[PDB]
């Protein structure tokens, strides 16, 4: 029916109203503890006060990291900005990765804002331009102004336009017979499509048939929009959407990133604290979420205990599962989960625990009836010895040829001769490296 | 690149034709069923083979803002200097056309020749009409 | 097109019960691991899964890139394959994690549903009006058929498309409104003042009946990439060609996969999931392998094929050994199907196949010649001494490969082995490591 | 005349059916390098495989590279042939992986035939004929073109079709010069002015072309050969437009780009398409690769998986290496500086170095293609010299010697010339042996 | 030209007889007998011009004549004949490979001969007047031009119509147009009109009214080589990659058609070949891989000959771990033939001393003389050199004309060589910064 990825049966932390943890609940098995701290901190970054905490995942591999970062965004929900990342991603050929760490920094911080528009609609009835005295005169257009008649239900109006507004007009490819839809903000003009008043079987170039517009041609209206702090910033550097020169020739060249200066972002900032202050914006702080941390060098630690300390950060989540080593980009510092002490003096460490022969157990049984599997109740037991023999994620990964075996065969229940097959002709880590030791030809 | 004119070179000097631009100009009014026609016509016979004039734009915008307003207060020429290069008449009429009906006007009534218009429809060709637009 | 070295593989040889036959569809040999690639097919052909890796390990020359081959030709029509090698991911003008992501986007696709009406008829009169310029472009044409006849009105395109391949008011128009494709089926008018600036020759075809237009449903199948590409930016389409398509931001992702979804709400479209390949995947650096490990996590993923030669190998970009050379994070979310060395019967049809794929007749005993060279060295150099065999034998005028064309073939071109002790026995004319080299000969 | 190191070697001078004779084709020994090289030569022009590569490995001043441009000139102008450095893979505006694919594309041609009708001539007559019913509010309807052709023994009118006026207007064709119209587009163009209209006027500088010769109408049959990266950089690049961008970006520099897989496959479905109907041929050819231990372990993984394509040309490498650590790794000690992988998959070609008489002949035959004459006994000296030092240093020194003896106006060589030229240049033995003995920073 | 005196400025031509024989002392170069001799027989290899593809490598200690010899080549040389004289350390670009810039350096040593028929009539404009027909097709223009010692009338074509309306000239402008083939150009304005505007203009220049024939006959050659034809036909307008070097790694296929072109028209007869020289001074700083390119790129007809300096002795090439002679892979040696150059001996040391002083146009004595050579055999040549320069400054101080024996002692005290600045260094180690940045900067302890 649906697609299931590695996931997806995690809905939540599954607490209760005072913050404890049910056992089996929310498609979490255990892990009580790190399950109320990141409880904890979906409150702090519910409270929306707090800039810049830090917190970091530590834990062995199959611990169940990744699923706590993804619980917290599904309790948080879609309002909030959640931008997930990996530590390999900051090392871009177009830019240095301090900005691009500063531009996903400033994408985790949304807004709310109810803007109002201008707009000019209807059914174009008329369109006559007047040309002008002096067509080579080398300074001026060709024409001076266009008499552009709209007709909606119940209304007519008459308007008079600039070449300017004319241009972007006719570059929308705009004729008689058409509904059209001016935006008073920006000059934009959107061709809604034919109009129904005439005949409709008679085109050959797979128009729409659109009705006439209700209410008047002169309208206002409210729009709550949802954008980033970041969203403002690529608009500002790179100006698209006037009717401008520079902003026309814009659109047309090919997009590259660059560095953003500390200057535009704030006037940026300025801007949006006054759109605050008039009661029409209203922030929403967020949550960035870098995977993998072990995988970022020095110079982008050392930026990052500059950039925590801003009045505006959101809440950074770290994972990493290293013991004790060495940072990438140094020589000597052998320091826990490749993170730098002064880094690690400004973190809130929650701690992961492995798991048990009933808690991998469990997890099966969740994760067969989340496929749509049948399972025996002796294969489970045998796929439960194999997951505490081997690996939680290898008895997870079986299942599904498991049951393509079974269905192969005209059955439905999975029973222990598929998992021995499975066994058979899948192969793990441990038996490959077995192979690997005892082989001719490097194997 | 506006005012681009292809006049003619004399034969007699150094430049060559290649085979690059020796296969460019021939299939400029080639028309269908042809070998070196159609050998230099993928990109349009992939467009219409996977029916990419009646899609659907799936991506718009967030926020859209016009360049950087520089004013200086108390002085008539920086305004002067900033329309001048915000709306340069030249590069204006390049990316726009002239109404038909204007046309016959400064052409027949007025009797300037065609090959005095300002250069005009040098705007690039949407994918669809669904991408020619951000609303 | 040509002869190539995995061209006699056409399919994977199983039954309907997944249990491959000893000799099929070009396969010998290897049940165990053809077993497993078959299950690995009827998973990507059921599509309810995602983010799977699967490791193929063995040595060399043994039929990993072979079992891939069979797999893709096994997958079918209109399912994405993407091959790619380790070595194409360090680009100039892409980061190796925007790179890995167009790899991963490549390979599923979406099928899209589409309404279509078709118009075919005989034209009776076209009228263009064009300003003066020649920007401005709209008319009417006139079409009919033996039944009907209707006045239509042309736009920029149409009109575009009915300048070229020019149309004589009498010729026979096929149209297609979503596509909007012109073909001239021919002339059927057969008008008698003709002037001389034209030079085709249209054939003679019937003038249609019954409708006009006609409703017809179109299938066709974009990648995710190509859609993302498109919308990218402005002249997208044009990069999907070149390759201009630097690193592209996150939220038209996010917003070209919300609109998936809403597509898949409604009907419109369908996920066609596939397989990414990456062959010879120990060439590739930390920073991809802990990209991987996040990448096969997410709902848009596909069947994700690596295949080593590797052991207990350097990991690049560290400083230190990991079986196969990936780390074992990775290792632990992957599924690993390992290949066995070839027996000397194996080693026999294997070479009668090649021969028989490159039309050379053969004899018995240049067979088991070939055999027992196959065996002593590698498979690949008794395989390639067959073309080079009857070359020889055709120089000779015969069109049968015999024992003396192996043996002068078998002279004429070295071994690894024989070349080495050759190397070794006068490593004095050969530069060495530090760069010494004897020229003179006394 | 002018020569460089080479061109005393013409073809390989195998005989038909045959073995290699001593002296042949400025070919002195070498016997079973230049046989093997012949059975390739006949497998390059079977025209069947794909992605067969040999490797041809001795000592330095061997005859590797005159083998490979012997074969080059076996073959023939007509089948391409791409030679290539082992350091030139490496750019700084696409990865390496993009270069070698596009040397690749470089070796396979495509031969095209095709048949062209036009019309050419002076203009004797240019008349736009009036219609017999003008239609109101417009000036001048016209019905048909009457264009009247003059050429050399012939004179033929014309009518034409009456879009052809502002074709002829955009091209401002007068009374008087010459024409080109294409059969079924029309499309006329001014070739230039008839130069029997020159001598009526004092300044009019156009250019002045002959009248044409034959008749006005002629059915020409042209054949055009190219290769498929022409087809590939005709088909990226875009096509010629009125957008700003294409303007823009043919005034800029032209930056090399990343060709897609996509539009390779797109270029070759045409392709085939088109040779299934009989009208274009394909020419696969030889792409040289020279001193590949230049390369990296990653071109050397990417020619792994670019070997096992459908349209691979064949590959000819050359190494003068013995035991050698691949570049970019740290522990792998190989023959001639190849990977064991790379090594698997060719056939290697053994070059032996010569003896004093083929040392004489070599020396003799490059002074009796310089246009040199030389003593006996000063032919004795020189091939003593290049034993004891090197053949190439005894090929360099015969242009000294012929300066020296010019310098004494005497066209014989005499012994104290090349005395003379060996005490004046050194060769690397005896400018080693100063070095070593000697402390002044030398 | 715009030049000052340089390091080697006195050196034009090597000092060989007709027979191929230095001389001791003559054309500004002292010694080097043998590689003298040897550097003769290489320019007369190149004056043959049939000879392509030569490696000849100039090897000798520091500061014995190496750059001296090439120098006396490249002036020995003659016109017209193009001589690429480049760094070892000047391949390493940012926006083109090694392989580019060494073929960019090849091909810009090896060019064509183009002679081409002028006859241009330059003049200062009366009058033009414009008739145009009824019809319009044909377009007549009375020229009237004007020099100073007389004046013509000729009939112009609509194609100079169009040529002239087009930067139009206004009735005093000075044009000269070419009769056979129609180039047109605007000189500026003449002088005797220059009172009457008031105000110049943006674009305007006064030039002098042309004297003599109206019409002149006259042949230029012209000379070209390989590398502007490459840049030319690979785009639009090419001279600015010319003059600006943005050519961006030009691709094979034009390289290809190019040479295919520039062998026919040499069959035509249209144009005919003009090698040179190319020489790369410092040449042991090249990668591997530019060696290796350097061993395929000279078995070509169309390439130069290639002159190399090196003054390391057993070094490391760059790019591997191991030693070579010369700091060069022992096959590009093989690929070679060495001219050794030998330091010099008293005579020699003063005789280079004094043709120096004298193109410096410094008068010293005959017991500075003597110091300086002393000077000079104890410490290097250089050292010398410039200490007659700087005693000349010390002396004009002093109100004198000629250097005498205590102005080269105030310059020997003052200026250090490296021997006493060693000592001086190894003897205060303390004061200096090492190789592990320790350093002492307080006087007192
Ligand atoms: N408490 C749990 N309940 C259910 N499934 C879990 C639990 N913990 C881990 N898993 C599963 O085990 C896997 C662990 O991987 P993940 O948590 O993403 O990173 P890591 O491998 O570093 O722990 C996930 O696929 C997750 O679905
Ligand atoms: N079972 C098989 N059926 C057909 N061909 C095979 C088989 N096994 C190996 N080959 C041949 O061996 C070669 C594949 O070897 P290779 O690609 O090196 O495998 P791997 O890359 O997994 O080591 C191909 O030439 C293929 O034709
Ligand atoms: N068998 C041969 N007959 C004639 N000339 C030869 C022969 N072998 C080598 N040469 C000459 O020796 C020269 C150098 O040989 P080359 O092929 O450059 O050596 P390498 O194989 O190291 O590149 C060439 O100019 C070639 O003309
Ligand atoms: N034979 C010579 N005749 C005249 N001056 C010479 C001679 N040899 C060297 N010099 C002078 O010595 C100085 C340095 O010599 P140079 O040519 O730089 O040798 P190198 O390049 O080996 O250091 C130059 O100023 C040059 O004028």
């Amino acid at each position: 029916v649906t697609r299931t990825a590695a996931h997806t049966h995690i809905k939540g932390l599954g607490l209760d109203e005072s913050g404890v943890a049910k056992r089996v609940e929310g498609g979490f098995v255990g892990q009580i503890e790190a399950r109320e701290a990141c409880g904890v901190i979906v409150d702090l970054i519910k409270a929306k006060k707090m800039s810049g905490r830090a917190i970091l995942l530590a834990g062995g591999p199959s611990t169940g990291k990744t699923a706590l970062a993804l619980a917290i965004s599904q309790e948080l929900g879609p309002k909030v900005p959640f931008c997930p990342l990996v530590g390999s991603e900051l090392y871009s050929v177009e830019v240095k990765k301090t900005e691009t760490l500063m531009e996903n920094f400033r994408r985790a911080i949304g807004l709310r804002i109810k803007e109002t528009k201008e707009v000019y609609e209807g059914e174009v009835t008329e369109l006559t331009p007047e040309d002008a005295e002096n067509p080579l005169g080398g300074y001026g257009k060709t024409i001076s102004h266009v008499i552009v008649g709209l007709k909606s239900a119940k209304g007519t109006k008459t308007l008079r336009l600039d070449p300017t507004i004319y241009e972007s007009i006719q570059r929308e490819k705009v004729s008689i017979g058409d509904v059209i839809y001016i935006e008073a903000n920006t000059g934009a003009v959107k061709r809604v499509g034919r109009s129904d008043a005439y005949a409709t079987e008679f085109d050959l170039e797979t128009e729409e048939y659109v009705p006439l517009p209700k209410g008047e041609v002169h309208k206002k209206k409210e729009i709550v929009q949802d954008v980033t702090l970041h969203d403002l910033d690529v608009a500002n550097a790179r100006p698209q959407g006037g009717q401008d020169v520079i902003s026309m020739m814009g659109q047309l060249l090919k997009p590259k990133k660059t560095e953003i200066t500390e200057k535009l972002r704030q006037e940026v900032n300025k801007v949006v604290a006054k759109y605050i202050d008039q009661g029409v914006a209203e922030l929403i702080p967020g949550v960035l979420f870098i995977d993998e941390v072990n995988m970022l060098d020095i110079e982008i630690f050392t930026y990052l205990n500059k950039a925590l300390e801003s009045n505006i950060a959101p809440v950074v989540v770290l994972a990493s599962n290293r013991g004790m080593t060495t940072v990438r980009g140094t020589e000597d510092v052998i320091s826990p989960h490749g993170v730098p002490p002064d880094l690690i003096d400004r973190l809130l460490i929650v701690r992961t625990l492995p798991y048990d022969k009933d808690e991998i157990r469990t997890i099966i049984e969740r994760r067969a009836t989340v496929e749509r599997l049948q399972v025996e109740s002796s294969a489970l037991d045998l796929l439960a010895t194999m997951g505490t023999e081997t690996s939680l994620r290898y008895a997870l990964q079986l299942l599904a040829p498991c049951g393509i075996l079974a269905q192969t065969s005209n059955r439905k229940e999975i029973v222990v001769n598929d998992v021995n097959e499975a066994k058979l002709l899948f192969l793990d880590a441990k038996r490959s490296t077995k192979i690997l030791e005892t082989s001719a030809n490097y194997l | 690149v506006i005012e681009r004119t292809n006049g003619p070179k004399n034969t007699d000097s150094l430049s060559f034709k290649t085979i690059t631009q020796e296969l460019l100009e021939v299939t400029r009014n080639a028309p269908s069923e042809g070998v070196m026609a159609s050998l230099l016509n993928v990109e349009k016979h992939a467009y219409e083979r996977e029916y990419l004039n009646c899609i659907q734009r799936g991506y718009h915008p967030n926020v859209s803002a016009p360049p950087v307003t520089i004013e200086v207060l108390g002085s008539s020429h920086v305004t002067n200097s900033i329309n001048n290069e915000l709306f340069d008449p030249l590069i204006s009429q390049a990316l726009s056309d002239i109404p038909a009906i204007t046309q016959y006007n400064m052409h027949v009534k007025k009797g300037i020749p065609v090959e005095d218009f300002p250069k005009t429809g040098l705007f690039p060709e949407p994918l669809n009409k669904n991408f020619s637009s951000n609303i | 097109s040509l002869i190539a070295a995995h061209s006699h593989i056409t399919g994977l040889g199983l039954d309907e019960n997944l249990q491959p036959r000893p000799t099929s569809e070009g396969m010998v040999g290897q049940l165990q691991a053809r077993r497993a690639a078959g299950v690995i097919l009827k998973m990507v052909q059921n599509g309810t899964i995602a983010g799977r890796a699967v490791l193929v390990a063995g040595p060399p020359s043994t039929g990993k890139t072979a079992l891939a081959m069979g797999v893709s030709q096994s997958l079918g029509k209109d399912v994405p394959f993407t091959a790619i090698a380790g070595s194409e991911i360090f680009s100039l003008e892409l980061s190796k994690t925007e790179a890995l992501t167009q790899a991963f986007r490549k390979s599923i696709g979406i099928k899209i549903k589409e309404e279509t009406e078709l118009i075919e008829g005989e034209v009776v009169e076209i009228q263009i009006d064009r300003s003066i310029t020649g920007g401005h472009k709209q008319g009417k044409l006139t079409i009919k058929t033996t039944d009907m006849e209707t006045i239509y009105e042309l736009g920029n395109k149409m009109i575009d498309g009915l300048t070229k391949e020019k149309v004589l008011a009498g010729d026979v128009i096929s149209i297609d409104k979503a596509s909007g494709k012109i073909t001239k089926l021919g002339r059927s008018f057969a008008r008698s003042r003709d002037y001389d600036a034209m030079g085709a020759d249209t054939r003679f075809v019937q003038c249609p009946e019954g409708e006009l237009q006609k409703r017809k449903t179109v299938v066709h199948t974009v990648s995710l990439h190509e859609i993302d590409v498109i919308n990218s930016r402005t002249q997208g389409f044009l990069a999907l060609f070149t390759g201009d398509t630097g690193e592209i931001r996150s939220e038209v992702r996010d917003q070209i996969n919300t609109k998936v979804a809403e597509w898949k709400e409604e009907g419109k479209a369908e996920i066609v999931p596939g397989v990414l390949f990456i062959d010879e995947v120990h060439m590739l650096d930390i920073e991809c392998f802990s990209f991987i490990n996040r990448a096969l996590e997410d709902e848009f993923a596909p069947i994700v094929m690596m295949a080593t030669n590797r052991g207990v190998s350097k990991t690049r970009g560290t400083n230190y050994k990991s079986p196969h050379g990936l780390p074992l994070d990775l290792l632990d979310r992957s599924i690993i199907i390992t290949t066995k060395s070839y027996n000397e019967q194996e080693i026999k049809t294997i070479l009668s196949i090649r021969a028989q794929e490159e039309e050379v007749e053969l004899s018995s005993d240049a067979l088991d010649l070939l055999t027992k060279t196959g065996v002593e060295t590698s498979l690949r150099y008794s395989s390639n001494l067959i073309s080079v065999a009857q070359q020889i034998a055709m120089k000779r005028k015969n069109n049968t490969v015999e024992v003396e064309d192996v043996k002068r073939a078998y002279l004429l071109f070295l071994d690894s082995a024989r070349s080495v002790k050759y190397v070794q026995e006068n490593e004095s004319q050969y530069i060495d490591d530090q760069g010494n080299v004897q020229i003179s000969i006394a």
